[PDB]
DNA sequence: ATCAGAATCCCGGTGCCGAGGCCGCTCAATTGGTCGTAGACAGCTCTAGCACCGCTTAAACGCACGTACGCGCTGTCCCCCGCGTTTTAACCGCCCAGCTCCCTGCTGGCTCCGAGTGGGTTCTGCCGCTCTCAATGG
DNA sequence: CCATTGAGAGCGGCGGAGCCAGCAGGGAGCTGGGCGGTTAAAACGCGGGGGACAGCGCGTACGTGCGTTTAAGCGGTGCTAGAGCTGTCTACGACCAATTGAGCGGCCTCGGCACCGGGATTCTGAT
């Protein structure tokens, strides 16, 4: 493969195909399917990280959409990135405005 | 019975790399796959304009790189460039 | 606070269906390889970006004053709240329809095609490779 | 008496008309999906509390004006850095073909977790 040759889990082949076929440019370098597959791999790790955490915190062995949402909205940097994305079955973070609380 | 692709199995392998004793639902699996494709477009897209902007025909790891720096928030970008520059050099090692 | 009193949480039992795993096939990836061109890189020129100055003055700053708006208070009246009853929209049992069971219709295959009679002429596989005989060479 | 071998001869091959059979193509059975019955979310009833909103008044901050003060804008001159245009060589990518397992659908069993009925707690409102 090449996932091997770059220590990646993410299909370095698949990616090289998709760049060429998805009409981004005439020609496509050798490093880029690797650079990108990596960045894709990197980021899917950070999510899987904090969601899993969240599934532990929420006492489950399996990650459901909520755990993703919690991971995402609680992370300041990830939340920005997915600033315009609604995640199916995410729900919302619990947040109740002060002045609404009892006295 | 059509052979529809995804990133499912690799998402999993990476899941094991980070949370070995943890699993995932199909519903969340879709979200991970959606996430991957969305991010792939956004980076690929930026890269594409980058090339054009600079009257050049090739999307190299460099184009991808700077694409990443426009697409990602300070810290997440930072690590991304790492893993990016790393796996590339490690790739150009082997042959 | 101090009370009971809800409503909510956490817990142990049970249960079922989607996770996560393996079976094996196939098609996308990888390999080895050629060809040419995009773009790297070194050379060169020529724009406009930076710098720096002083004459001019329009803009900015700083303060004085009071006006009219921010907001804090009150006071009233009613619009939504929570608790509850009845109507309606959603979940379980029956009846009707799609997946299914039956007939209807074209085409290929098979059989038959008058009795009798006379005469005629043509047609019973053909080559060739081994075993045997007894003629005839020494 | 001895003897290779031509010749003899024999076997292994080299038209036309009319019934039934087969098939393929189009409706309405019994298991799935759409309507009736039951039953849970919604519309309505009831009535009281607190929030909206309007009025008022106080206190003060922000608009206005003027005199003082600061530096923007002007155009004018000088300097070279860097962009943009140029010119050669070649590395890296696309493209073609042939071989190989990574990845997908299809498969079954199994356990993480939805379900709940009981007992543990953590508040809310009344007092």
């Amino acid at each position: 493969t090449r996932s091997s040759r770059a220590g990646l889990q993410f299909p370095v082949g698949r990616v090289h195909r998709l760049l060429r076929k998805g009409n981004y440019a005439e020609r496509v370098g050798a490093g880029a399917p690797v650079y990108l597959a990596a960045v894709l791999e990197y980021l899917t790790a950070e999510i899987l990280e904090l969601a899993g955490n969240a599934a532990r915190d929420n006492k489950k062995t399996r990650i459901i959409p909520r755990h993703l949402q919690l991971a995402v909205r609680n992370d300041e940097e990830l939340n920005k990135l997915l600033g315009r994305v609604t995640i199916a079955q995410g729900g919302v973070l619990p947040n109740i405005q002060s002045v609404l609380l009892p006295k | 019975k059509t052979r529809k692709e995804s990133y499912a199995i690799y998402v999993y392998k990476v899941l094991k790399q980070v949370h070995p004793d943890t699993g995932i639902s199909s519903k969340a699996m879709s979200i991970m796959n959606s996430f991957v494709n969305d991010v792939f477009e956004r980076i690929a897209g930026e890269a594409s304009r980058l090339a054009h902007y600079n009257k050049r025909s090739t999307i190299t790891s460099r184009e991808i790189q700077t694409a990443v720096r426009l697409l990602l928030p300070g810290e997440l970008a930072k690590h991304a460039v790492s893993e990016g520059t790393k796996a590339v050099t490690k790739y150009t090692s082997a042959k």
